DNA sequence: ATTTTATTGCATTCCAGT
DNA sequence: ACTGGAATGCAATAAAAT
């Protein structure tokens, strides 16, 4: 356990830049953004569940 | 203990083997109106066994879990 | 201490086979 | 029209990087 890898500049201006766009993925994006970030599709599945939770966080103390 | 008691999982364990050893075959399910499958008939062996109900999605997703369990060695 | 990747246990939704 | 099964979602959680 394990080794955690952090995405590099590109591969993370790349996600945020899709995520701002939309929110949650459809697969003819996980796809294409999968190719030009040299990420796997599972990652890309993962970041976005947790790029969300770390929205849904923002959304609590008053 | 979990979803799942050990108790019921026994019940699943004894379901898959006296319903298939390997999975095998082609949808003899219906000859009359009565359209069975093996996740339905797995939860209604459950019943016969527990008394504990557990719909076809809990057999559905138990199975799953248990394959990704297994592959992750 | 907080933030950033990654996994696990269920459910819920999407895709076919018959 | 029925189904089992893959993909996907989400909460909890773990642990390296910051």
């Amino acid at each position: 356990r394990k080794k955690r890898i952090p995405y590099s500049k590109g591969q993370l201006r790349e996600l945020e830049r899709e995520y701002a766009a939309n929110k949650f993925i459809t697969k003819d994006k996980r796809r294409k953004i999968s190719a030009a970030t040299s990420l796997s599709e599972r990652q890309i599945t993962i970041w976005f569940q947790n790029r969300r939770v770390k929205e849904k966080k923002v959304l609590a103390k008053v | 203990e979990g979803v799942w008691s050990p108790d019921i999982e026994q019940s699943f364990q004894e379901a898959l083997a006296i319903y298939p050893p390997c999975g095998r075959r082609k949808i003899i399910l219906s000859d009359e109106g009565k359209m069975y499958g093996r996740n339905e008939l797995i939860a209604r062996y459950i019943k016969l066994r527990t008394g504990k109900t557990r719909t076809r999605k809990q057999v559905s997703s138990h199975i799953q879990v248990l394959a990704r369990r297994k592959a992750r060695e």
